[PDB]
RNA sequence: CGCCGCCAAGGUAU
RNA sequence: GUGCUCGCUUCGGCAGCACAUAUACUAAAAUUGGAACGAUACAGAGAAGAUUAGCAUGGCCCCUGCGCAAGGAUGACACGCAAAUUCGUGAAGCG
RNA sequence: UCUGGUUUCUCUUCAGAUCGCAUAAAUCUUUCGCCUUUUACUAAAGAUUUCCGUGGAGAGGAACAACUCU
């Protein structure tokens, strides 16, 4: 069955899938945090309210247990997965927090960024940043490599940038987009990041002790990008072979992180798609789109 | 969706009527209160 | 301009209210004009109050005419906010101030 | 929630008896209406594309579930190539020149902004109207 | 983020309307019966900050 | 009395932009027919149109199914006059104040509170339409009902502003041809245009065209559902389909009844989804 | 208790509303689908969202509108069967008592 | 509505006498096609009263018993009412409360 | 709370405070007379049983009406209300009773039975099934859906009052003097007693118009038409069988 | 040892 | 439109950045229905004799009044319906 | 060597301090004194509000914010 979802009043900006693969989490525009039964009649149960903004990005933690919500109102609620209570705010940029992530394995880490042009490090238990990262120009995606030693940004200067915590200094640089990057994501092992960008170039780019030093170590193309500006997210799938990105062409792209083929181009949306999701065990894909409405494919 | 002149449809803002004792005396422990009243014989 | 325009809405065009608020009939009044125009203490008490900041802003202005000096509105407001009651009827229609024209009235002999 | 149950279509006639304007889905007596929570910016930054030029992108979800198209005159769109009224132009052409006066020192020769520009049988009828 | 203007802005408004004698201005005067009823909270406000007479 | 949350608007009054902006109020002008206390609410449709604000309440329009400013219905876009005299069925409201008007009113917006979705008596008559009232249904309809009303001071040549006064400009009107149930004057002059189409101009002789050319059969038209339409009219004679150009032959004995065929099919005739193609057989042996 | 509670300050805030009360913060949008005639109408109108601000009430106006009508009252709900006893006549004497 | 003040005291109370009789006599009457003329039983509880102000003894026959005991009773809680209105506001005219023209004389009559 | 709440035909509810002995909101709104009121046991509202047609609610600490309850086409003798659904009984000199809904105002039952007109109501407090009152075969109903469970013998007097006690015993108190004593789990009339008058009183002047048992429920009392209230207790005797 | 300071509806009908 | 930046090669040409869609649209109206009051002429004034204090009930009548005071001619409008007693007709049923 | 902020303008609830080094009116329930009925009243207590202002607290800016407390 394909599955046709509904119920956000506005845009749907993201959405993921619980680390154990029993239930998915969307926000977007309306403000609304929506949870849903991966199986049973694909019902709807709790929503998290307190979010003055809009929803720019949804995280579960690797446990399951927290689920992290980076809002337009400069404000990233900490959420309980299970009771459905706020946890905490993390008040601290002067404008809108465009995304964030959260640490896996090592101790709590959050980090994230904004219009202001800077980059933050959160210690979920400390209620103040921990550091503070001044770029120039307008932060939109970051993400932690799993070793929690570095910080992987990508900004409005079409070059991603990786920092050291312990030195605090700009690492690495990362040439090879025409023009901004909208989205980060890691492969499961800390070997890969995947990276959009409005030049419609989908980029890989692999992080390790010994590099190339020339690391596009591959390029996908046929995700369009638009007059629309909206953020644009990609992600792996659970075992690192596919990987998807939303376009704003009404398609989802998969490729085969291999031959680099396009393996689905898939429609039924009305609008631009803001986010594709991997279920963590089977072969299903939540798409997330402009135009309100959420599907399950299934592969 | 359409009440009587008390509720919208009248600005008499009338004598006798006004916020007066707006709050409520409860009746405290040293009196007869219900939860006194439920295990007396 | 909210005073003679209620007399103008209510379709009397014989209560002739002056600048200095007061109120006159000039058409020696029969009974259906008698009962329709009469007003309670609403118009009548905000009529004596706006009388009273009249002749206030009155001094004010005559004195910025440049014709009189400090002293001489000092003392004359003095007798405006100490003898009331003698000149503006504001007694009439609400007699709780009575006490506070007394009130006045005693606090002037310990100036 | 399944994507089935919703996908399901209802097995009838489409009912034929009512017209097409009954038998549409409401819950008003005209159209299906709900609130949502749409960006600002870009609403009125199209709203005044479509209100300078005549063509903006067309929101909805369920129509087609394939719609990245444009509306209203279309023929302007592509003569464009798809600008907005808050980018500055690929050319300048028909353009304006005033006169200005902003020294405001002389007297009735004072004209900035409240300035007028350079430019500056039917009664018989309307008589024989009224 | 709203402030002060030209003083002679309230002058030229009452200049124009004056006694209410006119056809043009009759969408304002039933607001100026709904003037009525905040007069005193004026008159007070007036009242209260009167010129002292070491003040000109 | 009344609050409200979004009115009827039919598309005409809406402008020709998607994106309109919107103010509302609690408690805004009274109704014109029975001075009920509405919400008014003000957009602007077009770059060179007027507000056109709000004309009626909800309720109002929620008994015959009427738009909400400029008084015509929503299922088709015609006033309510012609609506119910092609139904036939007028749905009686009073005209006074205080008689029977707000009585009725009030006890009508009583017992629909229910629903809200569709009006109290026209739910079973606006089923069997289309026949008589979609020969005129117009669509993408003319905007000049948006445009602004006249101005003075262009009739007297008094206009300062010249091109910058917004409501028009060099429009004459006519004191020739300018509520509720009637009358309204170029309506009449409507029902006498429908009433003087264009048909074929009938030939002066004692009813002997019974033939007739109809054709467009394709796979839609049978000959068992035509013979069947035509025995609703009366009996056959001699009928005949041919298929070589998708054709059928039928007559009739003292012909009136398909003299109201001829009245029925001059590109009216409307089953199976098809304007039918239709002209006029020999009856004369050729 | 929380239903009559709102209802009661809708009432408090209805009829006596006089004291310092915020309008509302009307950012909100509404999308309705022109689902009655379009289909060349306006052509592209598929589901038209449109913005919803309220106008602001300046607190310098009487009331405008004369609430002053008095109607006859109407039908009230219809009667339900009524359902006694069977009725009994006692004599023609004891209606003469 | 209005409240009830000094002068609709008698003006009140009759007619909450005459509605709850009324409301009684619609109760008690047995399942006749006719209930009491539409006033009669009224007049007889007002005809009761005034025989009772003169101390007529009101006997009238042909009469049923309940109709006429319960007039009885309430002509007498009325004649309490009377007598415990009229020990008192005689008692406020001779301490000097009130000097009301009205009760001094209705109180002559009432004593 | 500690204070009372009265009411009569002086078209006025009083709130009387107990630590004052005073009035303190004098509620006012009735367009005519009235005749009864009650408290809800858990919360800050109050119902009262008016003249004209109506019952109405009164909000404690706001003094204005909620609802008015106007379905009615006579006066309304008695009113109760409780915690659980439904909330509101009224029975009216139209013949009728009815259960309301005291959230959104309508009503949700209308009861019809009752030739002669219902003027009393009571809840028990355990458990469900309240009774009605009428001078004519008397009856018994219950909370949900409505249920006419047992209608009682010839209790043929007007009456007025009812008062039912937890353990079972019920009295009827009339307008002839007559107060009739019944049992809850058969419907069974056990003593039938009649008061006579104290010495000032003549020989039919006794109507029993309230009539209230204690909190232990060990002491019965009743107010009569004779200006005189009467207390009854138990009496630790045996030979009362039922026949 | 030094009270007290007054308006109107009640009448020339609707 | 305006200011800044040689930013691109003429102070002038160009490019970028910032500022980002008000208005019950009117001075009018062919104008719209025109209720109160005043003027004209009628009718005229509660309680089974006359002059009359009044307080009330009703709702499709209002006015003055801040009114849960009060007063407007008791503020005005409040009328013939007999019901069961006699007889005739018709219906339902019983011996 | 690092630490790095007084005013002004907008919401945000708590107030128990002569909230204000002073002090207005109204309502109810009672006692009075003028009084014919009432609103205007007299002046004492009991208990509520209304109203002119005030106290400390969360944010967003701007005003020399870079003088410099630390
Ligand atoms: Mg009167
Ligand atoms: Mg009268
Ligand atoms: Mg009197
Ligand atoms: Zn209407
Ligand atoms: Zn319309
Ligand atoms: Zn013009």
């Amino acid at each position: 069955p394909i599955m046709l979802l509904s119920g956000h009043e506005g845009e749907v900006y993201c959405c993921k899938f619980h680390p154990n693969g029993s239930t998915l989490a969307s926000a977007g525009f309306d403000r609304l945090i929506l949870l849903w039964n991966v199986y049973g009649d694909c019902d709807n149960y709790a929503t998290l309210k307190g979010h003055s903004g809009a929803v720019m990005e949804l995280h579960y933690n690797t446990d399951g247990s927290m689920l992290f919500s980076a809002s337009t109102d400069k404000t990233v609620a900490v959420w309980d997965s299970e009771t459905g209570e706020r946890v905490k705010r993390l008040k601290g940029h002067t404008s809108f927090v465009n995304s964030c992530y959260p640490a896996r394995r090592g101790p709590q880490l959050v980090c994230t960024g904004s219009d202001d042009g800077t980059v933050k490090l959160w210690d979920i238990r400390k209620k103040a940043a921990i550091q503070t990262f001044q770029n120039t120009y307008q932060v939109l995606a970051v993400t932690f490599n799993d070793t929690s030693d570095q910080i992987i940004s990508g900004g409005i200067d079409n070059d991603i940038k990786v920092w050291d915590l312990r030195q605090n200094k700009l690492t690495y640089t990362m040439r090879g987009h025409a023009d901004s990057v909208t989205g980060l994501s890691l492969s499961s092992e800390g070997s890969y990041l995947l990276s959009n960008a409005m030049d419609n170039t989908v980029r890989v780019w692999d992080v390790r002790p010994f590099a190339p030093k020339e690391r596009c170590v591959k390029i996908f193309q046929g995700n369009v990008h638009n007059f629309e500006k909206n953020l644009l997210r990609c992600s792996w799938s659970p075992d690192g072979s596919k990987i998807a990105a939303g376009s704003a062409d009404r398609f989802v792209y998969v490729w085969d992180t291999t031959s680099r083929r396009i393996l689905y181009k898939l429609p039924g949306h009305a609008g631009s798609i803001n986010e594709v999701a991997f279920h963590p065990d089977e072969p299903i894909i939540i798409s997330a789109s402009s135009d309100k409405r959420l599907y399950m494919g299934e592969i | 969706k359409g009440e009587g002149d008390l509720s919208q449809l009248s600005k008499q803002y009338s004598s006798r009527d006004l916020p007066s004792h707006t709050k409520i005396k409860y009746r405290q422990t040293t009196q007869d209160a219900p939860e006194e009243v439920r295990n007396r014989d | 301009n909210m005073l003679n325009l209620l007399i103008h809405r209510k379709n009397l065009n014989y209560l002739h209210l002056d600048y200095n608020f007061n109120l006159k009939p000039v058409k020696t009044l029969t009974t259906k004009e008698r009962k329709k125009s009469r007003f309670g203490n609403a118009f009548h008490l905000c009529r004596e109050v706006l009388r009273l900041t009249k002749l206030v802003v009155d001094s004010h202005v005559q004195y910025r005419l440049g014709n009189v000096d400090a002293f001489q509105l000092a003392d004359g407001l003095q007798y405006i906010f100490a003898h009331v009651g003698q000149l503006t009827g504001m007694y009439r229609y609400k007699y709780k101030l009575m006490r506070q024209i007394r009130m006045c009235k005693d606090l002037k002999h310990l100036i | 929630p399944t994507y089935e149950t919703m996908f399901a279509p209802e097995f009838g006639p489409e009912n034929p008896f009512r017209t097409q304007q009954m038998a549409a889905p409401r819950n008003m007596l005209s159209g299906y209406a709900e609130p949502a929570h749409i960006n600002d910016f870009m609403f009125e930054q199209q709203r005044r594309t479509f209100a300078t030029y005549g063509y903006a992108l067309d929101p909805s979800l369920d129509n087609h579930q394939v719609s990245a198209k444009y509306i209203g005159s279309v023929e302007e769109a592509e003569k464009n190539q798809g600008l907005t009224v808050f980018e500055t132009g690929q050319k300048k052409t028909e353009k304006r020149k005033k006169f200005k006066e902003n020294d405001a020192s002389n007297i009735d020769g004072f004209l900035g902004p409240w300035a007028k520009y350079v430019d500056e049988e039917e009664q018989k009828e309307l008589d024989e109207i009224t | 983020q709203k402030e002060d203007m030209p003083p002679e802005h309230v002058r030229k408004i009452i200049r124009d309307h004056g006694d209410m004698t006119n056809r043009k201005f009759r969408h304002d005067k039933r607001v100026y019966l709904g003037a009525l009823k905040y007069m005193p909270h004026a008159v007070l406000k007036l009242l209260e900050n009167m010129p002292m007479p070491w003040e000109q | 009395w009344e609050d409200a949350d979004f009115p009827i608007l039919c598309q005409t009054c809406l402008g020709e932009n998607p994106y309109i902006r919107m103010t509302k109020e609690k408690y805004g002008k009274e109704c014109k027919i029975c001075a009920r206390p509405f919400t008014v609410f003000r957009w602007c449709p077009g770059v060179r149109m007027r507000f056109k604000k709000t004309e009626v309440c909800q309720t109002c329009s929620k008994l015959k199914n009427v738009c909400q400013t400029c008084l015509l219905d929503l299922e088709y876009g015609l006033p309510i006059q012609v609506r119910d005299a092609g139904l036939s069925f007028k749905d009686d409201m009073p005209k006074s104040d205080v008689n029977k008007e707000y009585y009725t009113q009030n006890m009508e917006r009583e017992i629909s509170n229910s629903d809200g979705t569709r009006p109290v008596g026209m739910l079973g008559k606006a089923t069997s339409t289309s026949d008589m009232l979609l020969k005129l249904a117009r669509t993408t309809p003319y905007y000049k009902r948006n445009r602004p009303h006249i101005c003075s001071f262009w009739v007297k040549g008094e206009c300062k502003r010249g091109e910058e006064c917004p409501y028009r400009h060099e429009k004459p009107t006519d004191p020739d041809d300018p509520r509720y149930y009637g009358i309204n004057d170029p309506v009449a002059d409507k029902l006498l245009k429908r009433a003087s189409t264009m048909p074929r101009l009938d030939p002066p002789e004692d009813k002997t065209i019974t033939t007739l050319y109809v054709g467009g059969l394709g796979d839609t038209i049978t000959e068992t559902d035509l013979r069947n339409h035509f025995y609703q009219f009366g009996e056959i004679r001699t009928i005949t389909v041919v298929q070589r150009q998708q054709c059928a032959f039928i007559q009739f004995a003292t012909r009136q009844a398909a003299e109201v065929a001829a009245e029925k099919s001059f590109n009216k005739l409307i089953v199976n989804g098809r304007r039918l193609n239709v002209k006029w057989g020999r009856s004369q042996a050729a | 208790r929380v239903a009559l509670e709102k209802s009661v300050s809708q009432k408090v805030a209805a009829a006596m509303p006089v004291r310092a009360a915020d309008k509302l913060a009307p950012a909100q949008y509404i999308r309705y689908t022109p689902s009655q005639q379009g289909v060349a109408f306006n052509s592209g109108a598929k589901q038209r969202v449109i913005r919803m601000v309220e106008m602001q009430k300046d607190p310098m106006e009487p009331p405008r509108f004369k609430i002053n009508k008095k109607i006859p009252r109407g039908p009230p709900s219809p009667p339900a069967p009524v359902m006694h006893s069977p009725s009994r006549k006692m004599t023609v004497k004891e209606q003469q008592e | 509505a209005k409240t009830v003040t000094k002068q609709r005291v008698e003006s009140h109370f009759d007619l909450e006498l005459r509605a709850a009789v009324m409301h009684d006599i619609l109760d008690m009457m047995p399942e006749g096609i006719k209930q009491n003329k539409a006033r009669t039983i009224l007049q007889h509880l007002s005809e009761a009263w005034r025989c009772w102000k003169a101390n007529i003894p009101w006997k009238v026959p042909g009469l049923p018993t309940p109709i006429e005991n319960m007039i009885l009773r309430y002509v007498k809680a009325k004649a309490d009412w009377w007598t415990n209105t009229a020990h008192y506001n005689r008692e406020r005219i001779r301490r000097g409360a009130t000097v009301d023209k009205t009760v001094c004389k209705k109180n002559l009559g009432r004593l | 709370s500690p204070y009372l709440f009265s009411c009569g035909e002086d078209k006025q509810v009083k709130c009387w405070d107990l630590e004052y002995n005073k009035v303190i909101r004098h509620y006012h709104g009735h367009l005519s007379a009235v005749y009864g009121l009650d408290l809800h046991p858990t919360i800050d509202v109050l119902v009262t049983c008016s003249r004209d047609s109506t019952a109405r609610i009164w909000d404690v600490r706001t003094k204005a009406s909620v609802h008015t309850l106007s379905g009615h086409t006579n006066a309304v003798a008695t009113v109760r209300c409780q915690a659980a659904e439904p909330q509101i009984i009224t029975g009216s000199h139209d013949t009728t009773i009815r259960l309301w809904d005291l959230v959104a105002g309508k009503t949700r039952v209308t009861l019809t039975n009752h030739k002669k007109s219902v003027r009393a109501v009571v809840l028990h407090p355990r458990h469900y099934t309240f009774a009605s009152g009428s001078p004519d075969n008397i009856k018994q109903w219950k909370f949900p859906d409505g249920s006419f469970i047992q209608n009682l013998s010839g209790h043929n007097a007007i009456i007025n009052t009812l008062t039912v006690n937890s353990d079972g015993v019920l009295v009827s108190g009339a307008d002839n003097g007559t107060m009739h004593l019944w049992d809850w789990r058969t419907g069974y009339n056990f003593q039938r007693v009649h008061a006579a008058v104290q010495p000032g009183s003549l020989d039919s002047e006794s109507g029993i118009f309230a009539c209230a048992f204690d909190q232990s429920e060990s002491r019965l009392l009743t107010a009569e038409a004779d200006k005189t209230i009467k207390v009854y207790r138990e009496d630790d005797t045996a030979t009362e069988e039922t026949h």
